């Protein structure tokens, strides 16, 4: 009963930002994690950062500077900013429930292609 | 951070054959490891975690096993539905995921 369901821009410029939304149904945003991880065309999975219960994030080294992670527990919402959007950050985005070293119950994703 | 090697990146069988998919990680994970399919078009699925803990639904035809930086996903007699991507991925100190393998139908 845990459903999540992400919202985008869809396509947006190079250099602008990005800021994609998580909402979360049956559970509690205070007693779980919830990470962002993302999909280019055709290629693996790639893991962006972690918002836990207790508001405490977590982010990928590589694009730390670039992102924010933030949530709303009264709306039940998560989100992801990126700034400085390259044509790389052309993805599907999924937003996924962490319990217990696990990745349990993820959304569908969104796609966002960055274009000029 | 810790990378994950999967191996093979694609594979070709036949429905009834078996395979094994390995995940090599660059550091120690202690058994931190989780394995996801992926069908086209879908979001992942979790199939096991804690090395060799099959997820509820997840038929026994799957097994995964490992320690150290060395880790297996065995599928017996393959069925239709279990065509598509597979990932590895660890939880020791920053997460990451393997590369994936591509189950394709011979």
């Amino acid at each position: 009963q845990v459903q999540l369901q992400e919202s985008g821009p869809g396509l947006v410029a190079p250099s602008q930002s990005l800021s994609i939304t998580c909402t979360v149904s049956g559970f509690s945003l205070t007693g779980y994690g919830v990470n962002w991880v993302r999909q280019p065309p055709g290629k693996g999975l790639e893991w962006l950062g972690m918002i836990w219960g207790d508001g405490n994030t977590d982010y990928n080294s590589a694009l730390k500077s670039r992102l924010s992670i933030s949530k709303d527990n009264s709306k039940s919402q998560v989100f992801l900013k990126m700034n400085s959007l390259h044509t790389d950050d052309t993805a599907r985005y999924y937003c996924a429930r962490e319990r217990d070293y696990r990745l349990d119950y993820w959304g569908q994703g969104t796609t966002v292609t960055v274009s000029s | 951070d810790i990378v994950l090697t999967q191996s093979p990146a694609s594979l070709s069988a036949s429905v009834g054959e078996t395979v094994t998919i390995t995940c090599r990680a660059s550091g120690n994970i202690h058994n931190y490891l989780a394995w996801y399919q992926q069908k086209q078009g879908k979001s992942p699925q979790l199939l096991v975690y804690y090395t060799t803990t099959l997820a509820d639904g997840v038929p026994s035809r799957f097994s995964g096993s490992g320690s150290g930086t060395q880790y297996s996903l065995k599928i017996n007699s393959l069925q239709p539905d279990d065509f598509g991507s597979y990932y590895c991925q660890h939880f020791w100190s920053t997460p990451t995921f393997g590369g994936g393998t591509k189950l394709e139908i011979k």
